[PDB]
């Protein structure tokens, strides 16, 4: 469906474009191994990686910025956990975030509009269901 | 913290 | 040219066979000394395969053993920066391993090119 479609569209390209472009951010580009940091799934209950949320994307799983930027947040909040806050690994999830936060109000008021679009979509589906 | 990746990652 | 397929050929090798080696990740980039500040302290001569992927494109390589001989030093640098028995190495010699294997399934086509190549030099040198 055409609106969500475009809305993932748009949030894929700033995964690719501008988060897993942040210098030295590769290793949040993948799952963490718990065969080599073995201790990794006891202290992360909610893991998350730039390749899991591309993979989200592509299965429409967000509907809006809210549930999106829910997955992009634990890579910081994990990080912080796991590698502590003054972490060099910290350092570069923040800046995984904080960009990710900064394309995002570029697109504002466009992201609104598929937002608001995606719903109408929805409520359209679920009364012509009846 | 946990034990640590290491610098390259993978422990 | 013989060059310009040879790169491509090498290229495909790194992409498709090397860097999917699982977990080598690590060796597809320059370590960062923020990440492993006594790294080019103990490795004097470092390298990676997104540095290979640039000499390719650059055509730096004219035979194959140039290109291995870039191909090892990633795991003789494992070797004495991680250590012999170290995960990382045992990666290492996989991603190793995967370029001589497809090595041989190019064979008569890398030959053929590598001929080229020098065919190139000589056309040049009797002209020079």
């Amino acid at each position: 469906d055409d609106d969500q479609v475009a809305f993932s569209f748009i949030l894929d390209n700033i995964v690719t474009q501008k988060m897993m472009a942040v210098p030295d951010s590769w290793p949040f580009h993948h799952p963490v191994n718990k065969k080599f940091v073995p201790d990794y799934y006891k202290v992360i209950v909610n893991p998350m990686d730039l390749e899991t949320i591309r993979k989200n994307i592509s299965k429409h799983k967000y509907q809006s910025r809210e549930s999106f930027l829910d997955d992009v947040n634990l890579i910081l909040a994990n990080s912080v956990k796991y590698n502590g806050p003054e972490s060099q690994y910290t350092k570069t999830a923040q800046e995984i975030v904080n960009v990710c936060y900064q394309t995002l109000t570029e697109y504002d008021e466009h992201l609104t509009q598929l937002e608001k679009d995606i719903c109408t979509a929805k409520e359209a589906a679920l009364e012509e269901a009846e | 913290s946990g034990r640590g990746k290491g610098g390259k990652g993978l422990g």
